[PDB]
């Protein structure tokens, strides 16, 4: 448990983790909005 | 002696340790690191089980290991494939009318506007086109239904999760003793009998009972949903008897040595099948039946513990003649003790029989509907051209990798590697020779005929109708094979392939599925260019792996390494002196052959073999048989290959294609930013990285970790995968926008 | 003691210690210098003794139905060969109080606690005898070796107090096995070419001896 | 805490993880993966354990007595599973905000306890009330505890705290088993029991 | 369809190889072969009951390329007649 939480948060799968968290994120904003060229509300 | 199983207990614990600590193989890389390179090492030596320790047995276990896993993941590759055949494919839809509906098996979801792949691939499905040739496999091995694809998806699963867990148990719990591994008489005797011959007995045998019944009833026209199930022709046995009346009598034929009354669905006919454009399915049988007995014969030459059989080491050492010493003395020792040799033997001989399987596979079709599926032919084709090249670059490799490390005179000593070691001056003067000579009369032919072009002097070129260089040899080769059938071999029907000669045209759904190829003074001109690169690109490799260990230039080579940047400046320079740097030499020149080969099958099977077939039997090719006049001067391959045949790709945005054609810029891009690190050197980088961290310590954010440039090495490594794999991806949006479009 | 087709090799780990050991051992499988996984001596000596056990039940059992189906009471829509039992479902299925999968996960959970107690004795012997098991536990001690447990459930009628009659007993035991083993595999053999099943293959045969191996060679199914 | 190297154990005959010595309540020596083996990762188990058992014992009630009420002509509660669209007399969302800001208090007070022990036992607005428990997971006091039931001889605490971790277990799988159930088949968990009561041998998972 | 010439030629055939290897003119399990012209004596490590020192799998092997010689002979005459 402890090693595997090290071995966890070890560079090349942390790095991974976090950027298919912020793919993921990006998704559903894109979806949510899309085609978005321009910021309307201000 | 003996042969018997041995094992030892619980070598390795499973445990999470060594996870939470990178590099622990490494003393020095296990304490920690220091600059950035450190992180590069851990990788580049990852596989690189010979030096993280000396013993013969724990390299064999990890090596053992390895193969598990590895094989596991081929598994888990291979039911991904079924699975998305199975639920994400039109396969049924293709299967009631192949000609007529693009196989696919791959969608995408509709997210930022990508669903514009989502082609029109017909059967009532939007999806991406697949020319991996899955759908031809599925119909020649009598597959009709999802639930199959389903059933075979997750069998292929559960069989990866037992090799994943064979691997653990064996480097964990159970791992064979170094005398297993060095047991060669055992292993040759069962992957001869026990793997392949087994296993193609195996094969016919499904193909006697699934595929012969099955796709007997798809040609007849039968729906696919109406046949009866493949289990069925196994019960009631009239089934079978009905498609091929010789099954009523049911083995006696064959205990009874009656064999002849097999000859329903045992044939020897060749050629192809007229109506699916591929071969007999009844000689296939045939074959893997034939094959099995030839395997099972085989696999029972070495003596293993019942005295009867071959000792390898006396066969070896009873090899020996008076230009050679006592040649064949002492490899036996040395292919059981190195791991590095056998697998560079094992990956030439993997490339040599890739290459070898591309080209039997686009002569004679073997698969059901593939002849016509012009994508999937020039797919497979190019794929396992590339493949075996790399493989065979790679037993270069591995040799100089031997060759630098395990090689010994002192305890391991052999004759006719001193004698080659001892005359390799005049193997590599000749060598260098024979490439220039070949260099010369090859591309300078086609220079000539350029300059003559350029000039206005037509009947001067070296063309069929000016100065002509007709492959007498080929011509010749290929009549024999053309009146083969008959005369040489009178048991056959037709000639082995419809290549050879002898007219008879097939074709399939109004596209020409194979006829005769024509050799002419364009195919001499190619043939020769493949002999010169084929030879610069073997004497780089030969050079590397024969002067590896020294030279008249560094006669301490061997204590270097196999990888090293260099020797310094010193004697003029000597830069790219290693082994190593001969493979990443060979590696551009195996580039440019294949490129070469594989443009020369496009162009040739454009021109002169694929095209339509009209009412009249008047053939149109894709391309206007041009390769002929055009394909002898430099300009006409710029012009009328590549030039006329890139208009598919680079107009392919707006479509389903449009992903052709991004690869294709995309791949440009990454071929163009190789050379950023193939013309350049570390001291630039490092120098200016010194100025980019100091610009980092002004404002108290430098890394702990200080940024080293990469190592010379790595520079090279990085120049030659970012050039292979730009040129490779750019050629393969090439092709498969070039032959979706116009196949 | 005789011996058929033995090696030196194998007489070397082959001495005597074990019931029904003729020294037949060419293959070398029970390798103790190589001993591993589930490939050390005590386990298939443990290995054979059961499924010995095994087969001499389902030797018993599979001829059972379709014997007594042609004498006594038995109604014969219940009597059966051992593979229209619903064993195989393409041969035949039989319609019993239960869905045939259903039946199958009974069975499973009886027998999973059965030889998981089984296998926890074998592991650390005498390990059963000490956790709670609505009592029963005092009966699941064992007797040091896992092949022959005994105790008041395994071995109630006391047979064998002294102990050449229990060697001589474990010799007759594994001879049995050995038999019924083979059996079951003609069984198996002869229900695939033949497909008659095999107390009526028996009636058929001893009829007269018309009725040869190289006969059904024709193989109708 | 009374460590027990003879309690009896999930798996008879191997030995328990030395990380469970018998101390909390409800100890079989249950797991393979080793999730719990960190102190702290134990501690924090054990409190979600107890959390997600009361909610799990909450909810196998509010799930399985209302519909064994209504199969029997007593009164009329829908279906549990699409019980959640027949709107009240406001709307979905309005009682979801409310409610959580009032269970988002109390989780934060459950929080700020568990990772402080002892430190939120005063009534922020009449700071003479108190709760009396003084174990994290167990309140106490006179709101969860009016009766005083468990306030006597730890060993009886331990047993009663062993009955709630085992009767909170046995509801979790119930109302996992009630939502599997409703997802698989299209029933209510006693149309599935009376079903299979009727037809033992036939009325099971492999009918479909 | 027993006794009949392919029964007849498969038994000759057969029956004079093994006969070969039980005795000396064959390699045996027991004997080894230098080049096809003289054979040399050793121990297999299996022990036989025959006197000729004739293992259970030396009469397979040479049953088993008996076979082979005689299914060859067969088809060809079978084939041209
Ligand atoms: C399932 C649990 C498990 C656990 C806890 C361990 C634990 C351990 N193993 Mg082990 N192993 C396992 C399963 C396991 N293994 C299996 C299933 C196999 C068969 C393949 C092996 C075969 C094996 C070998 C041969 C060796 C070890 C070694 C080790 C030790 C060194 C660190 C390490 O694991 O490497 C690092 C951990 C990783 C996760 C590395 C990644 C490896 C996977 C296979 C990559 C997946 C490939 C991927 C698809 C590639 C495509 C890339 C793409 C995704 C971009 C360590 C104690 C080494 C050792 O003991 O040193 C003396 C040793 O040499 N293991
Ligand atoms: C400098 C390069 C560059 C720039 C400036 C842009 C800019 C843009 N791209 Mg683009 N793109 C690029 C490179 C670039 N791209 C490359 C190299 C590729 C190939 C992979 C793509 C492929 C691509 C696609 C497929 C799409 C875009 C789209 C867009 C637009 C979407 C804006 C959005 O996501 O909504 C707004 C996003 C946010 C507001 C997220 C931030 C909010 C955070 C999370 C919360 C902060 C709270 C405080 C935007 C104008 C999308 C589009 O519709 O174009 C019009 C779209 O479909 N791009
Ligand atoms: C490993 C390959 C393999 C396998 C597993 C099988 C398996 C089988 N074959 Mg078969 N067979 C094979 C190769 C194989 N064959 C080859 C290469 C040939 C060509 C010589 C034949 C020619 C053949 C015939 C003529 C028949 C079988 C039959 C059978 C079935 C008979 C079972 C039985 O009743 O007893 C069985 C499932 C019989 C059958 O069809 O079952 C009803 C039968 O009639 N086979
Ligand atoms: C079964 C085939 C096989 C096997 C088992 C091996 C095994 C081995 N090789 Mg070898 N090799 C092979 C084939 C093989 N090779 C072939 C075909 C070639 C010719 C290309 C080479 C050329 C070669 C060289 C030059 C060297 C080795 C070396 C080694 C050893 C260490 C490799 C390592 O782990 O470094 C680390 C491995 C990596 C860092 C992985 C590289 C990742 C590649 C470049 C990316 C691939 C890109 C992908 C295909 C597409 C893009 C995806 C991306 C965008 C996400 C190891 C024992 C090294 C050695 O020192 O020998 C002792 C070494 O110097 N090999
Ligand atoms: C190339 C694949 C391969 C190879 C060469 C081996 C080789 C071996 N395995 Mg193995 N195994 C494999 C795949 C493989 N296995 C897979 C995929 C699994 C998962 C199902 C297993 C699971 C496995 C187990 C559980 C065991 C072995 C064992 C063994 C060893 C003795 C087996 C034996 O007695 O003969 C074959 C015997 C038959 C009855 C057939 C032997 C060295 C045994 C061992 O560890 O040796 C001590 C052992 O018990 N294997
Ligand atoms: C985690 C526990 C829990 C939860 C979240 C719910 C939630 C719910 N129950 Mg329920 N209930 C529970 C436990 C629970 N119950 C228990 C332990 C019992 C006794 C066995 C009941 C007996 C019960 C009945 C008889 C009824 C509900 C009903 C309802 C629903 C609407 C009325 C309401 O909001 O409750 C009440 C809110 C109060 C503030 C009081 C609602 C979704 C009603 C329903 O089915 O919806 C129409 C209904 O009639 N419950
Ligand atoms: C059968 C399940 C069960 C059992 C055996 C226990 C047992 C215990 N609980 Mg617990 N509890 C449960 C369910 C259970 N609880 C559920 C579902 C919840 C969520 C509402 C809680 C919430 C809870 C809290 C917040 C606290 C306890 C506390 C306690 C302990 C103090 C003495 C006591 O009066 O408790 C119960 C004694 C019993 C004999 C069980 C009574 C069962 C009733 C009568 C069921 C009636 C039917 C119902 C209305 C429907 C005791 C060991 C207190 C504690 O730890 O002391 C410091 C405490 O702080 N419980
Ligand atoms: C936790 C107690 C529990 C109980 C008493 C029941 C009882 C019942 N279930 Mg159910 N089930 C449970 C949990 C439980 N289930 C859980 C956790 C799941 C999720 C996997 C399911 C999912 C499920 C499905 C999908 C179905 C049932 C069905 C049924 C009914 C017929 C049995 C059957 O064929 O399905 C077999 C059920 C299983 C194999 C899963 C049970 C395994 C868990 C771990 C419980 C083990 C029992 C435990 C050791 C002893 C219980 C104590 C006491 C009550 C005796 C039956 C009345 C079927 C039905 O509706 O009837 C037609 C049905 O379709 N269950
Ligand atoms: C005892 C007398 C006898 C006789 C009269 C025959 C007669 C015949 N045999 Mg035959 N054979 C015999 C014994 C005999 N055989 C024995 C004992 C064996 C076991 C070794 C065989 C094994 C055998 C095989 C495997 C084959 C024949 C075949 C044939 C027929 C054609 C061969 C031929 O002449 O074409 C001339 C053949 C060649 C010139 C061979 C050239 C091709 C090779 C492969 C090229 C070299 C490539 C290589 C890798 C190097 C022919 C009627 C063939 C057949 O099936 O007939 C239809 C066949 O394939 N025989
Ligand atoms: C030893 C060795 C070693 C050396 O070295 C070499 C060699 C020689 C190779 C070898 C060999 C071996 C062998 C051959 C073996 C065999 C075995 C078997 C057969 C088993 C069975 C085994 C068998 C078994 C268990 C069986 C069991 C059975 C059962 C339960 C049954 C049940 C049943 C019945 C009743 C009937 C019904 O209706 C159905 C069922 C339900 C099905
Ligand atoms: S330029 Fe680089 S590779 Fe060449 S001698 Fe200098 S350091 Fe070595
Ligand atoms: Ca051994």
């Amino acid at each position: 448990m402890r090693d595997l939480k090290t071995y966890l948060s070890v560079a090349p799968v942390a790095s991974t983790l976090w950027f298919a968290a912020l793919a993921g994120l990006l998704i559903e904003i894109n979806r949510f909005f899309p085609d978005a060229l321009t910021f309307p509300f201000f | 002696p003996e042969v018997k199983i041995l094992v030892d207990r619980d070598p390795i614990k499973t445990s999470f340790e060594q996870w939470a600590k990178p590099g622990h193989f490494s003393r020095t890389i296990a304490k920690g690191p220091d600059t950035t390179t450190w992180i590069w090492n851990l990788h580049a030596d990852a596989h690189d089980f010979d030096s993280h320790t000396s013993d013969l047995e724990e390299i064999s276990r990890k090596v053992f290991s390895a193969h598990f896993g590895q094989l596991s993941i081929i598994f888990l590759w291979l039911s991904g494939m079924y699975f998305h055949g199975a639920r994400f494919s039109n396969y049924e839809a293709w299967l009631n009318d192949p000609t007529h509906i693009r196989p696919s098996a791959q969608v995408v979801w509709p997210i930022v506007g990508q669903e514009i792949l989502n082609g029109d691939v017909g059967g009532g499905f939007r999806g991406i086109q697949i020319t991996s040739g899955f759908f031809q496999i599925w119909r020649a091995s009598g597959i009709t239904s999802e639930l199959q694809l389903y059933c075979t998806a997750i069998g292929a699963l559960v069989f990866a999760a037992l090799m994943l867990f064979a691997g653990w148990f064996h480097y964990h719990k159970a791992a064979p003793k170094l005398v297993w591994f060095q047991d060669v008489e055992s292993m040759l005797n069962h992957h001869l009998a026990g793997l392949l011959g087994l296993g193609s007995l195996s094969w016919a045998g499904h193909q006697v009972h699934v595929s012969l019944p099955i796709n007997q009833f798809l040609n007849a026209g039968v729906d696919p949903k109406e046949i009866p199930l493949p289990h069925e022709f196994i019960l009631n046995r009239d089934l079978l008897a009905q498609l091929y009346p010789s099954f009523a009598e049911g083995a006696t034929p064959f205990f009874t040595l009656n064999w002849s009354k097999y000859a329903d669905f045992l044939t020897f006919r060749g050629g192809l099948d007229p109506l699916t454009g591929g071969l007999w399915l009844t000689d296939i049988a045939h074959h893997h039946l034939a094959i099995a007995i030839l395997f099972l014969i085989a696999g029972h030459m070495y003596r293993t513990n019942w005295g009867i059989g071959h000792g390898i080491k006396d066969i070896l050492e009873a090899h020996k003649g008076p230009f050679t010493g006592q040649g064949h003395k002492g490899l036996y020792e040395i292919l059981t003790t190195s791991w590095h040799a056998q697998l560079s033997i094992n990956l030439a001989m993997l490339g040599s029989l890739t290459i070898i399987v591309a080209h039997h596979m686009y002569a004679m079709p073997p698969y059901p509907y593939l002849a016509t599926d012009y994508g999937t032919q020039l797919s497979l084709f190019t794929h396992h051209m590339w493949i075996g090249g790399f493989l065979i670059v790679g037993a270069a490799a591995h040799a100089a990798i031997f060759m630098v490390r395990d090689y010994d005179p002192t305890t391991r000593y052999n004759d006719l590697l001193d004698r080659v070691l001892r005359h390799r001056d005049a193997i590599i003067s000749h060598l260098n020779w024979v490439c220039i000579f070949l260099g010369f009369h090859s591309f300078g032919l086609y220079i000539h005929n350029d300059t003559m072009s350029a000039l206005g002097r037509p009947q001067d070129m070296f063309s069929d109708t000016a100065i002509q260089l007709q492959p007498v040899f080929a011509q010749w080769i290929q009549n024999t094979h053309a009146l083969a059938p008959g005369t040489t071999a009178p048991g056959a029907t037709t000639s082995t392939s419809l290549t050879w000669g002898g007219g008879d045209l097939v074709s399939v759904g109004g596209k020409v599925a194979l006829l005769p190829i024509p050799l002419g003074t364009a195919d001499f001109l190619v043939h020769h260019i493949h002999a010169f690169t084929i030879h610069v690109t073997v004497l780089i490799l030969l050079k590397g792996v024969l002067f590896a260990r020294s030279s008249r230039l560094i006669p301490d080579k061997a204590n270097l390494g196999f990888r090293f940047p260099c020797d310094g400046p010193g004697r003029g320079g000597t830069c790219q002196v290693s082994a190593w740097d001969h493979v990443f030499l060979g590696l551009f020149w195996m580039y440019n052959a294949i490129s070469v080969v594989i443009f020369h099958f496009s162009w040739k099977m454009q021109s002169d073999v694929w095209g339509s077939i009209n009412d009249q039997g008047v053939v149109t090719h894709i391309t206007g048989g041009n390769f002929a006049q055009s394909s002898i001067t430099i300009n006409g391959w710029l012009r009328d290959f590549l030039w006329a045949q890139a208009s598919q790709v680079i107009q392919s945005y707006g479509s389903s294609l449009s992903a052709y054609g991004l690869f294709f810029l995309g791949a440009h891009f990454v071929w163009a930013f190789s050379l950023m690190f193939l013309f350049s050197g570390r001291g630039y980088w490092q120098e200016l990285i010194e100025s980019i961290v100091w610009a980092h310590n002004k404002l108290k954010v430098a890394p702990a970790t200080q940024p080293r440039a990469l190592s010379i090495v790595q520079g090279r490594a990085v120049g030659v995968t970012h050039y292979l794999l730009g040129g490779i991806a750019t050629t393969w949006a090439f092709f498969l926008a070039r032959i979706i479009a116009v196949g | 003691r005789p011996l058929w087709f033995a090696s030196k090799q194998s007489l070397s780990y082959l001495d005597g210690s074990l019931p029904g050991d003729y020294g037949f051992d060419p293959l070398g499988l029970s390798d103790p210098e190589g001993t591993g996984g589930f490939i050390e001596p005590r386990w298939l000596a443990y290995g054979e003794v059961i499924n010995g056990r095994f087969a001499m039940l389902g030797a018993v059992g599979a001829i059972a139905p379709e014997y007594l189906g042609k004498v006594g009471l038995i109604p014969q829509e219940t009597a059966l060969a051992w593979f229209q039992t619903g064993v195989i479902p393409p041969a035949g299925t039989y319609n019993y109080w239960a869905d045939n999968y259903t039946l199958f996960v009974l069975e499973m959970a009886l027998m999973g606690f059965a030889e998981h107690r089984r296998f926890q004795d074998w592991a650390k012997p005498g390990s059963m005898g000490k956790q709670y098991f609505l009592g029963l536990e005092k009966g699941f001690g064992g007797s040091g070796n896992p092949a022959y447990p005994g105790g008041p459930f395994f071995n109630p009628l006391g047979f064998g107090k002294d102990e050449k009659s229990l060697k001589e007993l474990k010799l007759k035991e594994v001879k049995n096995g050995r038999l019924a083993m083979l059996a079951i595999l003609g069984y198996f053999i002869q229900g695939l070419v033949t497909g008659v099943g095999p107390y009526q293959n028996l009636l058929d045969h001893v009829a007269d001896p018309v009725n040869n191996n190289v006969l059904t060679s024709l193989k109708f199914h | 805490t009374v460590a027990e190297p003879d309690r009896p154990l999930w798996f008879p005959g191997s030995t328990p993880p030395p990380w469970l010595d018998g101390s909390l309540p409800g100890d079989f020596g249950f797991d393979p993966l080793g999730l719990g083996s960190d102190p702290e990762s134990l501690r924090w188990n054990v409190q979600a354990e107890l959390v997600h058992s009361r909610w799990a014992m909450l909810g196998a009630a509010g799930i399985f007595i209302p519909e064994f009420l209504t199969k029997l002509g007593i009164l009329n509660t829908p279906s549990w599973y699409t019980a959640g669209e027949q709107e009240y007399f406001t709307d979905t969302t309005t009682l979801f905000i409310v409610e959580l800001v009032f269970i988002g208090w109390a989780e934060g007070r459950r929080w700020a306890d568990i990772l402080n022990p002892g430190c939120v036992n005063t009534d922020p607005i009449f700071p003479n009330n108190k709760l009396t428990g003084t174990d994290v997971g167990y309140p106490g006091g006179l709101w969860f505890d009016p009766l005083g039931w468990g306030s006597a001889s730890p060993q009886k605490l331990k047993e009663l705290r062993t009955k709630e971790i085992k009767n909170g277990r046995l509801a979790m799988l119930a109302v996992m088993g009630a939502w599997f159930q409703h997802i698989y088949t299209g029933t209510g968990p006693i149309d599935n029991l009376f079903a299979h009561l009727a037809d033992p041998g036939h009325a099971t998972i492999f009918a479909a | 369809f027993i006794g009949s010439p392919t029964n007849l030629i498969m038994v000759t055939s057969t029956s004079l190889m093994l006969f070969a290897g039980r005795f000396g003119l064959a390699p045996s399990a027991n004997r080894k072969a230098t080049a096809g012209l003289k054979l040399e004596a050793r121990d297999s490590g299996l022990q036989t009951g025959d006197p000729a020192g004739f293992t259970l799998a030396d009469t397979l092997a040479c049953g088993v390329v008996g076979h082979i010689i005689g299914v060859g002979v067969v088809l060809g005459l079978k084939n041209i007649g």
